[PDB]
């Protein structure tokens, strides 16, 4: 019965610390100690939780979370405790006039945040107007990181492979997706860019090498030969002939598992182990082909790029996610051959191909082309911003309503109890500034129910203004940086049926 | 205390302990912060850990811990099955006794409800090889992937399952089924993530192989047969009852016999290691006296008392020997991996964070338990819930066939099943009377089925689709111990505590 | 804490039904309970147990209600309805930890005692009025708990004869006010007499003048009382005003053919002056005084006339028929008995007469043939008759059981609780018995299986199934009476 | 909130209070007794404020602004603490209203930088260029100490120190540079600028020192002349290197910093260095150390071996002076470019008081002269530039609007306070003072300048600025919590 006060009540009062000094214009805490002459007054939140010693054993979940923000970066730790504590305040009333299970609660907090990431990402600005200036300058700062690695060699073509590498993703700047093969025999001025998706291995032997219009699935799954360790086992049969018909028995029940692949309508097929010649053979009237080796990255990246699934199993048949691909190509370069995908269907991605002299130069190029491709997808999360003082706070409120709409009955209030902490954040913020925090947040809360989706709340004039005749910014990778940060503080918090006190180092 | 005392104290001495895992039971449960007091740091929601941290006076809960320390050797997962189990037959075993019946009774009464219910899912349980041969490779896959939902792992899990299939056949055979966990080690560094995590066929002891300048890479050296290791029981040290004349003496029978490598139990002098880089000859120094044991298994190995007894025959044979670099650790540890199959299994996961490795370390090891029980009986049931409903309606609707003292003894029986479909449903977010009743309702009028508590939001019955399956196994193992248990609380009818000098 | 004052008053309520639980059966614990007053009484009968219990708690008289309408309309069960309603206390202790509404616990309640009856009513045996041979079986076993045994032979036949007068057809609800046993002194067990018409409980007038008998008489209902006013040429001159007075009365019970006339007995005043008895002796007018106050809206009743306030508007319709009245004196009774009345409105009304020498022969007596009335009177309202001793319950327990799986969702779950709640009663009847508790409760469910209703029929325990019915009945209303209240506060 | 920050409020306006009766030479002094046993007896606020050990937290905070008051204008440290007790006496009412303290603390920065405006028109433009009101400055200033008639010739020493290291956007000037050596003996009359530098000890008084050198070089040596500590002619063998080293750079002026650990020079060091006439000093104040490394332009040498030419100094001539109970050496003519020349001054007198008391009157002295370099300009005191402010923001307080419209009312009734508490402590009637002075406001505006009675603007300037920014950091803190 304590153990809810403490993880929800006694979880406020450690962000009530926390709660004044979010702003420039928000108060101050003070930290004294016994001497009382070692004292200081200071507005950082990570430098008052970790000072005051904290009795409360569910106190201390907060703190490993403001060191996980602080890596990511050191703006915006004290939001994030500030942002949990709305969620914890409002959970008194999800349990006594509510009894909705918490784990409900949290799953319709994903569904609020998957709106409220798309919302901000409409509204969301960037000074990467006149890209001319901007997409010029690109090449320059790759050539900089190129320093003391083996790339410097020629800061022309090196780094210009890496460009395009970007901005052609459109979407997730993250490596994987990214494609990166080290392979020997040749020089690395010979590299070039190529969204083909080369790989080494190759597929089939009379098979031919040319798909037209192809349909991608993608499966993990053993038809050869499992239980890949036959020491140990006892085989009991009154003649040798009578061995084999186990084995052949297993033949005729590989029927079942490629009826349900012939219905599909395939010619393309993934996976991960080998095939017996009988399967294999099966899938020539059918026209299947099968790729092999497709490691982990190959199987969760191909699925990105022609838009498919990586569940290895079939819960049902004709219902899946299916891919396609227009032309698979296959050519050899290098004594091997390899395979250029060719016309994916909205297909975003790319692949470096480094071609080395050695061993030593194929690992000294990817790990130093990461850390220039790194530099330049820094770019897109920084200097991007978006409309603050109220106005992304307020306009996050907007989707999750949306949501609220269509909902069942267990997650009606859960979802709209996280509308109501949005809108907390412009409150806190009013409160400092020595103005109405209430009245400013209702009348902002209806200008844009209604159109105007810019407008936001001026601090210095106690009114709604426009925010881009203003200027006042705030930048985008903090919004989700709290969000996500809030996101998985508060999914433990709720799931806490009990405090188990933390034992002393 | 007496005996109208201390039977009604160690009922209520029961629920108190077991009412704190009942919230943690699940996927959807509760995962708790524990720090041993070595210093090791994790998170997790097994039962196990928790309840062997659990330190009190009560002499009722102290049997949870001595009853749960010999089930995790057999498997380890079923500490919260049994508990909340057992707490149930002492909830409908306090009814009987203001009844007039013996406490005696109840205990003898459990027996004979146990062996009847076995029978009985055994006529409705399936078989895997012999259904279908191709669906056996999927049903390992997804059995892990619903213990690792409840963690990050989730994320990368596709690949992960595999690495757990093959960890456990390969210390068991077909016919033995026998798997143990000395065999499978399971360890962890900081750094890294967990989509480098490979399989190791071998031991590890963390070598550096000392000076750099030694070959990383053992080379076959012309087709020879495996790579001999040498396997030293005594000290590296000049014989006493110079000293540079018996280094060379000691050398030439490792050459001789063809040894790559040298493993001792005690450290080498540096004078050792300026002439062992002349013949790329590389050290292993400080290995434990249990850790010889699983090198001369793996390897083939033999254990060479003295210094002129080596031979070709007692030098463990390996496939090879690399060093390969992990992230920027400067460990720069090895790994020896065999193609025949050997006893000895070392799973290695690396993580971000310490609390990471020792996290996906004991999740990891939860899944190895689950394949063990899934391959020692071929023959599934379906699980999530269905096993308690349907051996419960068995054993009501005989309680009124079997007559006297123990026809109540059944029927309790059937009710304290209902406490694991009523647990599970409080914690998916289902009203556990209501899901109780219609399960049984589906089970009866339509046809005979397994049907459980829905672990994941979905809108009706039927989870048979889904090919969730737990081993048979596993399931009888728990309402044996559950049983054995309470049992043994009845036979002790007085708590004696000594007081402290 | 809305439900906690709610759950204070279910252990206290749970805590009386234990004390009356001890009563149940002739083998019963007994009760001492010493009033306020000084008065030290002691029996196995709940009812009086708890009429001068004087209890305090809210909630806790209800079963004083209960238990009330218990013996006024089945008669018997006041005991084991207490245990029933007691019994569903203690399983609404497990639901409300549950998370379950009352509302659900009382609506069920109502599905499960209209489907208790309609089980019992398979398995129970459909009898008639017709045959007065199961009539004499039924209340002879009534009387083999009580001192008079070889005596009571004669008075079976005397209880069934008079509801078969009154049973008619199509009945429903008969009420035994109308019957009342008359007490008096002298006599014996075997001299009874019927007078089917009505009963007194007055004698005649023993001094001058008096007819004491009269043919062809009508007696009405009259609660005035003749008497001089009550707020020394002046001794005759109070005469003549008193005398005309007393005329003035009686020139108007002349002119309405008055033969028998009733006055209501008053301790204040003098009831009939016995000048007022010379006066009527020459008009062959019978006068009856010093009627009890009680017997008044008796008389209303089966006499069907009506009781005159005053003189004025005193008439002839509001008097009775009485073909013949006569003072029948066996030893010392000296009462008026009347035969034939042959009211349209009115109906037969029969009064038994009780002779006895000792007081407690007539008092036993009384209490005897007073529930062997209501065992009659349950078959008159509902036909049929099952075995007592619990055997009935313990199959209602299993088929209920079985059928609890048809239903879903929470009211699934109260179908089970509720047939381990009828099991308190067999249970208990072997327990006051020093027979094993748990072992007599197993033989029950094993040979009922096999047999159906098979032995107390040898041993002549006979329990009307109205009783069973009833018992079910007000127990569903008296717990839902319980779980009903959340809160009490001081209202004045 | 309020019980954190009302509790804080009272307990500052109690101190502010009790202080404020010390304002002025007439006001009421306060006496603080240590647990040691120590009393002392002093109408300086920054005395009481450090020596009362206050537990307050807030509290503490008037030290720290008492302290720059001194090191920035010197003068007002009574005052700025009733000016801080003032506004946070009329902030009680302000809470009650429902007025948010950001709107309070945005005022008072606000006000301050507007008072700073109003105090210049009213204030009469002067230049450095003019000696006539530098002179009078530091005279009228010295009418407080027990020197009445040498205050006259000490005050054209201050003025001529000043106005060489002034210049003219110096701007602020660092005082740690003027360093005022006391010694007994002498008199007043006697004085030597010495702009070289001026130690803080005398020379050595054995047989053998020539105690005079001229054309030497003075530079920081952290060594020290001693035996060997871990046989005459041992212990003069490691002697004699280490006079041999200080021989090539040609360095006749040996510092050595006073340390208990072991001694200054070897007496057998001394008949070595006679023959080279090489000047030697100890006793060299840890304090010194630093002051020395600035006019002079050398740097600390600790070792032997870290010992070179290029970080010596230069002096023309370095003798010392016969006086009695003094012997104080002085350097004439440092020859640096680079760096401004010091200002140190011996002050002698017989009593020990005399060299106390006007090491002390001094320092307030070239503070007022210093106020003119910042910002050129003086306002007499008395209540002139409180009352003149009030006088300007009543009209001007019409003009604003919402809740900073009533913060201008009670910032003018606040101002009050001082003037009142100096027409208290001077035994007159509060109110009727205060009243003749707004009466002939009409007319005079300034006028207190007969009376010799003269006032810089920073010491006003500061103490507005000052308890603007304490009072509002005051309201920041809501809360105190126990940390450590």
């Amino acid at each position: 019965e304590n153990a809810r006060l403490s993880a929800f009540v006694g979880a406020i009062a450690v962000g009530d610390l926390v709660k004044s000094t979010l702003g420039p214009k928000g108060m101050d805490k003070l930290l004294q100690s016994a001497s009382s002459n070692t004292c200081m007054v200071t507005n950082d939140g990570a430098t008052i939780l970790k000072s005051i010693p904290l009795d409360n054993p569910a106190a201390k979940v907060l703190v490993n979370i403001s060191k996980v923000q602080d890596d990511e970066v050191g703006d915006g730790t004290t939001s994030v405790t500030v942002l949990s504590a709305e969620l914890l305040r409002e959970a008194e009333k999800l349990i006594d006039q509510s009894k909705i299970h918490p784990q409900t609660i949290i799953e319709g907090y994903r569904l609020a945040s998957a709106a409220a990431l798309d919302a901000l990402t409409k509204a969301a600005v960037d000074n990467s107007h006149d890209k001319t200036m901007f997409r010029e300058d690109l090449i320059h700062i790759a050539k900089t990181t190129l320093s003391s690695k083996i790339l410097s060699q020629d800061k022309d073509h090196f780094a210009e492979l890496a460009t395009n590498a970007i901005l052609r993703l459109k979407g997730s700047t993250n490596l994987e997706h990214i494609q990166i093969i080290k392979i020997l025999g040749g020089k690395l001025s010979d590299s070039f860019l190529d969204e083909g998706f080369i790989l080494a291995k190759k597929f089939g032997n009379n098979q031919p090498k040319r798909i037209e219009n192809a349909k991608i699935l993608i499966a993990n799954t053993t038809l050869d030969t499992d239980k890949v360790k036959i020491f140990g086992t006892k085989f009991k049969v009154d003649s040798t002939a009578k061995l084999a018909q186990l084995e052949k028995a297993e033949r005729e029940k590989m029927k079942n598992k490629i009826a349900k692949i012939s219905k599909f309508g395939i010619n393309t097929f993934i996976n991960r182990q080998l095939i017996y010649d009988y399967p294999e053979q099966l899938f020539t009237d059918l026209g299947i082909n099968s790729i092999e080796h497709a490691d982990f990255e190959g199987v969760e990246r191909l699925a990105l790029v022609t838009g498919g699934e990586v569940v290895s199993t079939f819960d049902e048949p004709s219902k899946c996610k299916l891919g396609e691909c227009d032309v698979i190509e296959e050519i050899m370069l290098g004594e091997q051959p390899f395979l250029k995908f060719s016309g994916c269907k909205a297909g975003e991605a790319c692949t470096i191909v480094l071609r080395g002299a050695t061993d030593q130069t194929l690992d000294e190029a990817e790990r130093s082309l990461h850390d220039a491709l790194s530099v330049l997808s820094q770019t897109t999360k920084e200097t991007r911003t978006v409309l603050g003082g109220g106005c992304a706070e307020m306009v996050m409120s907007k989707a999750v309503d949306t949501e609220a709409q269509n909902i069942d009955g267990k997650k009606s209030l859960a979802v709209e109890a996280f509308a109501r902490a949005l809108r907390q954040l412009p409150t806190i913020l009013a409160d400092n500034a020595g103005f109405d925090s209430s009245e400013l947040v209702s009348k902002l809360r209806s200008s844009i129910y209604n159109g105007i989706s810019t407008s936001g709340l001026d601090l210095n004039n106690g009114t709604i203004a426009d925010m881009r005749q203003l200027g006042i910014v705030e930048s985008y990778k903090l919004k989700r940086a709290v969000v996500s940060s809030a996101s998985e503080a508060a999914e433990v918090l709720l799931r806490v049926d009990n405090i188990i006190r933390a034992r002393p180092r | 205390q007496h005996g109208l005392e201390a039977k009604k104290s160690h009922i209520l001495a029961a629920r108190s302990v077991a009412s704190i895992i009942k919230t943690s039971l699940g996927p959807r449960g509760l995962d708790k912060i524990l720090i041993s007091p070595d210093g090791e740091i994790t998170i997790t929601n097994d039962g196990a850990t928790i309840l062997s941290q659990m330190e009190l006076d009560n002499e009722i809960a102290k049997l949870l811990v001595q009853l749960s320390k010999s089930q995790d050797d057999e498997i380890g997962d079923g500490t919260t099955g049994v508990v909340v189990l057992a707490s149930a037959l002492l909830d409908q075993a306090l009814e009987l006794i203001q009844k007039g019946i013996h406490p005696i009774k109840i205990a003898n009464g459990f027996d004979e409800a146990a062996k009847l219910a076995i029978s009985k899912l055994e006529e409705t349980c399936d078989d895997i090889s012999a259904s279908n041969d191709e669906l056996f490779r999927d049903f390992l896959l997804r059995a892990a992937k619903t213990s690792l939902g409840s963690k990050i792992v989730s994320k990368d899990h596709d690949r992960f399952a595999e690495m757990a299939v093959e960890a456990v056949i390969n210390v068991m055979d077909k016919d033995r089924k026998d798997v143990d966990f000395d065999l499978i080690k399971m360890q962890g560094r900081v750094g890294g993530s967990i989509s480098d995590s490979k399989l190791i066929n071998g031991v590890i002891l963390d070598k550096d192989f000392s000076h750099p300048q030694m070959p990383k890479c053992v080379l076959p050296k012309e087709g020879s047969d495996g790579v001999k290791l040498a396997i030293l029981t005594c000290p590296f040290e000049p014989p006493k009852p110079y000293e540079q004349d018996k280094f060379k003496e000691m050398i030439d029978d490792v050459k001789k016999a063809g040894a790559d490598v040298v493993i001792c139990q005690w450290g080498f002098d540096d004078e050792a290691n300026h002439l062992l880089l002349q013949n790329d000859l590389p050290a292993v120094r400080w290995v434990g006296g249990q850790e010889l044991e699983h090198i001369a298994i793996s390897t083939n190995g033999r254990i060479v008392p003295r210094f002129q007894d080596l031979s070709k025959d007692k030098l463990g044979t390996c496939s090879r020997i690399y060093e390969q670099e992990f992230g920027t650790t400067k460990d720069r540890m090895l790994i020896i991996e065999q193609s025949k199959e050997t006893k000895t299994v070392t799973c290695f996961v690396r993580g971000s964070n310490k609390m990471i490795v020792d996290e996906a370390e004991r999740a990891l090891h939860d899944s190895l338990c689950v394949v063990r029980n899934l391959v020692k009986d071929s023959r599934v049931v379906y699980g999530g819930g269905a096993a308690e409903v349907t051996m419960s309606l068995a054993v009501s609707e005989e309680a009124d066939k079997q007559r006297g003292i123990d026809q109540y003894a059944f029927r309790g029986f059937a009710q304290a099943l209902d406490t694991i479909p009523m647990t599970l449903a409080e914690n998916s977010g289902l009203d556990p009377i209501g899901t109780l009743s219609t399960l049984k309702s589906k089970q009866l009028k339509e046809k005979i089925s397994n049907i459980g508590v829905d672990c994941l939001g979905y809108g009706s019955n039927d989870m048979k689709e889904l090919f969730v399956v737990d081993p048979f196994i596993g399931k009888k193992q728990q309402i044996l111990l559950a049983t054995q248990l309470c049992r043994m609380i009845l036979k002790i009818d007085n708590v004696i505590i000594s007081g402290k000098d | 804490k809305p439900q906690e004052v709610r759950k204070a008053n279910i252990i206290a309520a749970r805590s009386v039904a234990d004390a009356i639980r001890t009563s149940l059966g002739p083998k019963g614990m007994d009760k001492m309970i010493k009033t306020s007053r000084g008065e030290i009484i002691i029996s196995n009968d709940g009812h009086t147990i708890l009429k001068q219990m004087a209890i305090l708690h809210p909630v806790a008289r209800m079963l004083v209600e209960v238990s009330a309408a218990q013996d006024s309309e089945a008669g018997d069960g006041t005991t084991s309805v207490v245990i029933l309603t007691g019994a569903l206390l203690g399983a609404a202790e497990r639901l409300l930890n549950k998370g379950i509404h009352p509302t659900i616990i009382a609506d069920s309640f109502q599905s499960a005692a209209k489907r208790s009856v309609d089980i019992l009513l398979e398995m129970c045996h459909k009898v008639s009025l017709s045959d007065r041979e199961q009539l004499v079986r039924a209340a002879s076993t009534s009387l083999s708990s009580k001192i008079v045994s070889q005596y009571s032979s004669f008075l079976a036949p005397l209880a069934v004869d008079s509801v078969l007068k009154i049973s008619d057809e199509n009945s429903k609800n008969v009420d035994l006010n109308d019957i009342r046993l008359v007490k008096k002194v002298g006599g014996t067990i075997d001299d009874t007499e019927m007078i089917d018409g009505v009963v007194l409980t007055q004698t005649a007038i023993k001094s001058a003048g008096g007819p004491t008998r009269k043919e062809k008489a009508k007696i009405g209902l009259i609660q005035f009382q003749i008497s001089p006013p009550k707020p020394v040429r002046q001794m005759d001159k109070i005469l003549k005003e008193e005398r005309a007075y007393l005329l003035n009365i009686c020139k108007k019970i002349k002119k309405a053919k008055c033969n028998v006339l009733l006055i209501q007995k008053s301790i204040l005043r003098d009831a009939v002056n016995d000048l007022a008895l010379h006066f009527l002796s020459k008009l062959n007018i019978m006068v009856v005084k010093d009627i009890e106050r009680e017997e008044i809206e008796f008389l209303s009743k089966g006499l069907g006339c009506k009781p005159i306030a005053d003189i004025e508007l005193f008439t002839e319709d509001r008097l009775g028929s009485a073909d013949l009245v006569e003072e029948i004196d066996s030893d010392g009774s000296k009462i008026v008995r009347v035969t034939g009345i042959r009211n349209n409105n009115a109906r037969p009304t029969v009064s038994v007469v009780i002779r006895g020498a000792n007081n407690m022969i007539i008092d036993e007596t009384e209490r005897s043939l007073h529930d062997a009335l209501c065992v009659i009177r349950c078959l008159v309202k509902e036909r049929g008759l099952i075995a007592g001793g619990g055997a009935p319950e313990i199959e209602i327990s299993r088929r209920l059981s079985k059928e609890a799986r048809s239903m879903e969702g929470v009211q699934a779950f109260i179908w089970q609780e509720f047939a381990s709640a009828l099991e308190v009663i067999p249970t208990t009847l072997a327990e006051n018995a020093g027979l094993n508790s748990i072992k007599v409760v197993t033989e029950l469910r094993s040979k009922h299986e096999n047999g159906e209703l098979n032995n107390t029929y040898e041993e002549h325990i006979l329990q009307p199934v109205l009783v069973s019915t009833s018992a079910i009945t007000l127990a569903s209303e008296c717990v839902k009476s319980i779980l009903r209240i959340d809160d009490i506060a001081f209202s004045r």
